[PDB]
């Protein structure tokens, strides 16, 4: 936009050709901040290119960091690692229905139909009505028949659609789901955050402590400290995702995991190194350069052949061993598991949930969808315990008259 | 005692809604070799309502195909949202978000 | 059924659909926009609503912790291939 | 008995749809930004048996 | 150090001769990345772009910082540039102490060699 | 089964040292092709 | 989003509404990321296949209201067969 | 403009210009057949679905369309093969029932061995 | 597609890492992973490239076996519409239920955690993978020359709540990072905007050069 002609450009044969052209002025510029930008990416690739020559690996555990406890292998053992969060497999079904309640709020996959649905009970002004359906009628009552209960259920759903209407209300407005309109996939992620850091949208409900910045008492005191005590837990759960998925990327090339986290229930830490699997040292790591790092299928096959298959040169005959390495020989030496065989030793926790879905076959129907779990607390207990002590409760209502 | 529990009353299985709202084409049945039988175990060994239905399905559609209708198009959503369709998708949103309490 | 291969076919592994594969079936469906009687196959339902009640409560869009099932199971693993070679 | 639901609803429906709405949570909680009647009830302090039992120990004092 | 220990391992003075061919191969290749990096067009842009950035900066800095501290004595544009070769508006006392330094900086490293090597 | 081997090249660092230099000197030329086909081959 | 590509862009998120602030700062960005990522929307693109498999009605409709027989039946049946197996259990696609 | 489009489009084009430029190599060196070409005809004929053959007919006597009514002819073709397919993977067949359903989709039945040979 | 399909996924390796089955810290410890290996509750390992990191996939324990249990989608039902079980009582040990053989369930039907753990650096040559490949692999179908016919042996029927384990091995060469960091969303915006207005400019100036 003749950028080019103030004072100061004068003595060079070119800018004085281009105070003559406006078009050549304009594609200079975008010549000038294209180069910028091919610059930019030949130093960034350099930049992510070169560190990967210079990292270098513990040899003893290989990069690992981590060796194993052999103790465990075949009131337990002392050495190894403190068992993690999910080793507990009675909580499994509790944390997943926690984490999938979390997840039900967020979720925009029904977006459209929740949104038009908002959009009919929010103003009910349009009624643009075309033509009613031919209605069907329902067989009456006193014809005890599976299809006959389906169409009377299926009759009754306007009035009870109301019922829970007036008991629960469009989610958009109990806050329940995210937004009407915060975000919708084509404008810009840069819009799409600043709407979600708006007001703690980042949140479910639970959490959020606008919900209870209102009543802090002297009752319990955990009002507004028992929901910062479960944010807390929610972040550091995220945070630990967000780790678990570099490490993963980084492992599905060949790259060394940048995360090094403690041991497990398993194995130990590796002594030669602290634990820290690998680092950077100046010194280029001839093996990455001229491309041998992976170690030729057929060498390790020949190594873990020569490994599991031990020799033994001497023979009892002149040697007074005739019993096998180890401890309690004398000892060592002193039902249908021919057939069916085991009994797998994981599962028991569930031996009685399967004897009640044998004692009750129509809870195999698939108009019933239980919650689900294992203890007398969840699951097909609840269903059953709820059937029975409703079927007592109101026939000894019909006791009253 | 209104808490989780579930129950036979949401039709929760859409074979049931399509056979018994929109699926009215009737089979010529024949014998079967694997069916349930006793100890319950799948091993080896109405109609004239739904015809009523089936007839003024064919009714509408044909009117609603030689283009007799108050919009128009053999093909669109007349929103008369059949409130059955809106009516499971809330019971799901609503059991799923309230399976906070089951700790 | 003691030939049978146990592998069962790069074929008959049906779609299951993720979390962002159902929300966009359900946004292009949602915006998806001589004769008389008995000429009908019979079934002259309507299109577009048994499409919504399939994509929300259909079998190929049921569970909701599948990733990518077509691809991941349309491969042969290192055990489904001993497995064929012995036979 | 006669807890909230039969009370709104009450004759509004018949014992079928009772059970119906009955299996779908307690009332509306912290799911629903609402303050549970659970934990409220920790937001209230004691009542004058507090007052004058503590003043009775008062006294003992 | 376990890079050490194997170079000292396994090949009359010659672990001293493999050590400084080590030392010696790592520093000429990360030099020759260097250049050959800077030897590109598009980087050399790069490199003048930061550079009247940086210099503009720090005219700033020392103007704003300069005034406070006279006070406290007190007390007690970019296109000209940007469109324009690099060293006619840099001098040439700059380059020269840029040389004046190195040079003082390396000029010792005969005799360190010599006495290191020889006892 | 017929099974199939390669001719496995028994050198190994004679085998592997062009093709490392064009492994790591083509991504440059990747880089300054496409730049220069959008920002010349276009506004000549 | 002019700061997309480079690195300079983290001074950004500094900017917007038992351990130190910087660390919370941090959690508070991971978390509006991770809630940003879990709404599943980030497929939705206006140039797939699967939008314009079900779109083709619409833009067939408002343009003409502006051996070639096999051909014509067995793309409509391809295309079909496509929205079979994007919409529930086909068998071979 | 859109990359992200343009990609596809282009390995497609690409892909499908090499399968026309090899149709063509093959033609030329390997001439066509006179009659086998209706050996292919029938053969493509034949796994056109019932719900066309309507049209098939109506293509044969005449009365097929201008070019536009056939255009709109055979999508509600297309749309009720659909629309029965989707019966087919729903409800089921013409000659199966649930039970059948839920044998197919459980793969519980083997390929008939002593009826191949 | 049998092409573009694949190549895509090669340029677009780190949008196929899961994010489905995986939540917050949904790590398990070896001994853990060890114990659901050795009682056949994983139903696919898929080990990463550099064979120092796993992904384990476990099915939630109703959607294991065939039982109709009120919790699993009614997949597959009956003409009266009762989900299907397929319990077989064990003549040998009854009285447990845990102890009756079930068939399992199609892989592409169960709902999934997919757990991280992470290998210890000798974990292929203590032999535990192979130990377990061995013992699941050496059984198989049997002639009965007693009663003169082909039988399935009871120790080579999965009990309830077993799966068979799938070991997948993931190529470090099918990733592709140069090309899925030179193609990147960023990376494409800029090269859009810069070809428009170079073709912009192109045009304006040709436009303006034959108006002269
Ligand atoms: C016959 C006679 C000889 C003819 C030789 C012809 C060329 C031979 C070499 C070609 C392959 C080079 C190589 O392997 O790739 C290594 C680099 C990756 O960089 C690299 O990437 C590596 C990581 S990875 O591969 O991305 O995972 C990394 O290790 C490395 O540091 C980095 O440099 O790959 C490329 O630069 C070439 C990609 C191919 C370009 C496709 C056409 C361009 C279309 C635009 C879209
Ligand atoms: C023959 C030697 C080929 C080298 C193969 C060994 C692998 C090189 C990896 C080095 C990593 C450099 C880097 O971090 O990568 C980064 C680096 C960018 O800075 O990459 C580059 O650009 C690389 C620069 C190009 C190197 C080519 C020069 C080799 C030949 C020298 C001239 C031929 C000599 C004259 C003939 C002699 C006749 C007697
Ligand atoms: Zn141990
Ligand atoms: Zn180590």
């Amino acid at each position: 936009m003749g950028q080019f002609y103030s004072r100061e450009f004068d003595g060079d044969p070119y800018v004085d050709l281009m105070r003559s052209l406006p078009e050549r002025e304009l594609v200079w510029w975008a010549q000038k901040v294209i180069w910028l930008a091919e610059g930019f990416t030949f130093v960034d690739h350099f930049a992510r290119t070169y560190p990967r020559l210079l990292q270098h690996k513990c040899q003893r555990c290989k990069g690992a960091g981590v060796m194993t406890c052999p103790a465990c292998l075949g009131g337990g053992c002392r050495v190894c690692g403190t068992a993690c969060a999910w080793d507990a497999e009675s909580e499994w079904m509790e944390r997943w229905g926690e984490w999938e309640s979390r997840l039900a709020y967020y979720d925009k996959a029904t977006g459209p139909l929740m949104d038009e649905w908002y959009e009919d009970v929010l103003n009910a002004g349009n009624l643009e009505e075309d033509t009613p359906p031919v209605e069907d009628d329902p067989p009456g009552p006193e014809v005890t028949g599976r299809w006959a209960e389906h169409d009377r259920a299926l009759h009754k759903d306007k009035k009870r659609m109301a019922a829970l209407m007036r008991r629960w209300g469009h989610p958009y407005d109990a806050d329940a789901n995210l937004g009407y309109q915060i975000v919708d996939p084509t404008a810009s992620m840069g819009e799409n955050v600043w709407n979600m850091a708006q007001v703690y949208n980042s949140l479910p409900p639970e959490l959020n402590p606008l919900r209870t910045q209102h009543l802090a008492d002297r009752g319990g005191g955990n009002t507004q400290a028992a929901v910062e005590a479960a944010r807390s837990a929610f972040d550091a759960q995220v945070v630990m995702e967000a780790a678990l998925l570099q490490n993963l990327e980084a492992a599905a090339q060949d790259l060394p995991k940048p995360h090094r986290l403690p041991p497990t229930a398993g194995t130990v830490a590796c002594n030669e190194c602290g634990g820290a699997a690998w680092g950077y040292s100046f010194f280029p790591n001839t093996a990455v350069m001229f491309g041998l790092e992976r170690p030729f299928w057929g060498d390790t096959l020949a190594r873990l052949s020569k490994y599991w298959n031990p020799t033994q040169v001497a023979d009892p005959a002149r040697t007074g061993q005739l019993l096998p390495y180890g401890e309690g020989g004398l000892r060592r030496l002193l039902a249908l598991e021919a057939v069916v065989g085991k009994a797998p030793a994981t599962t028991g926790r569930y031996r009685r949930d399967l004897e009640l879905l044998l004692a009750h076959p129509e809870l195999r129907d698939g108009a019933l969808r239980v919650p689900g779990g294992w203890g007398p607390e969840g699951g097909l207990q609840t269903y059953l315990r709820g059937q029975q002590e409703e079927q007592a409760r109101m026939q000894r209502r019909r006791d009253l008259a | 005692l209104t808490s989780l529990r579930g129950s036979k009353q949401f039709l929760n299985s859409l074979t049931i809604l399509f056979k018994h709202q929109k699926m009215f084409k009737k089979k010529t049945l024949k014998a079967h070799k694997w069916h349930s039988d006793t100890q319950g175990i799948f091993r080896k060994h109405e109609e004239s309502s739904l015809s009523t239905r089936l007839h003024i399905q064919k009714k509408r559609k044909a009117k609603k195909q030689r283009l007799e209708t108050r919009r128009q198009k053999k093909r669109t959503r007349f929103f008369p949202r059949p409130v059955w369709l809106r009516s499971r998708m809330f019971l799901n949103f609503l059991t799923e978000r309230n399976k906070y309490y089951l700790n | 059924e003691l030939m049978r291969s146990a592998v069962p076919a790069p074929g008959e592994v049906p779609n299951r659909n993720s979390r962002g594969q159902v929300a966009e079936q359900v946004r292009a469906i949602l915006d998806q926009y001589k004769a008389k009687t008995e000429d009908m196959v019979d079934d002259a339902f309507t299109t577009e609503v048994v499409e919504e009640a399939m994509a929300l409560f259909g079998d190929a869009n049921s569970v909701k912790t599948a990733w990518r099932t077509q691809e991941v199971l349309r491969e042969l693993s290192y055990t489904q291939l001993w497995a064929l070679v012995g036979e | 008995s006669e807890d909230s639901v039969e009370q709104e609803f009450g004759g509004d429906y018949s014992e079928a749809s009772l059970e119906y709405i009955r299996a779908l949570g307690p009332k509306k909680g912290a799911p629903f930004a609402e303050v549970d009647p659970a934990e409220q009830a920790a937001a209230l302090p004691p009542s004058q048996a507090e007052c004058e039992a503590a003043k009775a120990v008062l006294e003992n004092y | 150090s376990a890079i050490i220990k194997s170079i000292n391992n396994k090949t009359s003075s010659e672990k001293e001769t493999m050590q400084l061919l080590l030392m010696s191969s790592s520093i000429l290749l990360h030099l020759c990345a260097i250049i050959s990096l800077v030897s590109i067009s598009q980087v050399r842009c790069f490199v003048k772009f930061h550079l009247i950035l940086l210099y503009k900066l720090s005219n700033v800095y020392n103007a704003i910082l300069n005034q406070l501290s006279n006070k406290l004595q007190k007390n007690l544009g970019f296109l000209v540039e940007w469109s324009s070769d690099f060293i006619t508006i840099i001098p040439e006392n700059v380059d020269i102490y840029i040389w004046n330094v190195f040079s003082k900086i390396y000029r010792t490293i005969p005799l360190s060699f010599i006495s290191t090597t020889l006892g | 089964v017929v099974v199939d081997t390669g001719v496995t090249e028994d050198d190994r660092l004679r085998a592997s040292l062009l093709v490392q230099m064009l492994r790591y000197t083509v991504p440059f030329m990747v880089i300054s092709g496409l730049f220069w086909m959008i920002h010349t081959w276009i506004l000549d | 989003n002019n700061t997309q590509t480079n690195a300079f862009n983290q001074n950004l998120w500094w900017l917007l509404p038992s351990i130190p602030t910087a660390s919370k700062n941090q959690i508070a960005l991971i978390r509006l990321n991770w809630a940003l990522n879990k709404t599943n929307i980030n497929t939705f693109t206006d140039y797939s296949k699967r939008n314009n498999l079900w779109t083709t009605q619409k833009l067939r409709n408002q343009s003409k209201n502006n051996n070639i027989f096999s051909k014509k039946i067995i793309s409509k049946v391809k295309q079909k067969k496509q929205k079979l197996n994007y919409m529930t259990s086909y068998l071979n696609v | 403009p859109r990359l992200a489009a343009v990609m596809p489009d282009a390995v497609y084009a690409l892909v499908q210009g090499t399968h026309k430029l090899g149709e063509y190599a093959h033609d030329l060196v390997f001439p066509p057949t006179p009659e086998d070409l209706r050996k292919l005809e029938q053969q493509v004929n034949a796994t056109i679905p019932r719900e066309f053959d309507r049209v098939r007919q109506r293509y044969a006597e005449g009365k097929i369309a201008n070019d536009e009514q056939l255009s709109s002819e055979l999508e509600d073709a297309s749309f009720n093969w659909y629309r029965r397919q989707l019966r087919t993977s729903v409800v089921g067949a013409t000659d199966e029932e649930l039970e059948d359903v839920a044998v197919r989709k459980l793969r519980l039945e083997p390929p008939a061995l002593q009826a191949s040979l | 597609a049998i092409f573009w399909n694949k190549l895509l996924d090669r340029v677009q390796y780190k949008e196929n890492l899961p994010q489905a089955g995986l939540v917050g810290d949904m790590r398990i410890s070896y001994a853990k992973f060890l114990e659901l290996l050795k009682d056949q509750r994983v139903k696919r390992l898929v080990v990463y490239g550099d064979m120092r990191t796993a992904v384990v996939e476990v099915p939630h324990p109703w959607s294991a076996s065939v039982l109709g249990h009120p919790a699993t989608h009614p997949f597959y039902e009956d003409s009266a519409h009762n989900r299907v079980s397929m319990l077989r009582p064990n003549p040998a040990a009854p009285e447990d239920v845990t102890q009756w053989f079930c068939a399992e369930m199609p892989e592409w039907d169960m709902e999934k955690y997919r757990f991280y753990v992470d290998l210890p650096g000798d974990f292929w040559e203590s032999g535990v993978l192979q130990r377990h490949l061995a013992a699941q692999r050496a059984e198989g179908a049997v002639w009965d020359p007693a009663s003169g016919q082909y039988i399935l042996p009871y120790r080579a029927q999965k009990k309830v709540f077993q799966v068979s384990t799938e070991v997948q091995l993931l190529d470090p060469q099918e990733s592709w990072d140069f090309l899925g960091w030179l193609l990147a969303p960023g990376r494409l915006e800029f090269y859009e905007k810069a070809a428009c207005v170079a073709i912009a400019l192109r045009v304006l100036g040709i436009v303006i050069a034959i108006s002269t």
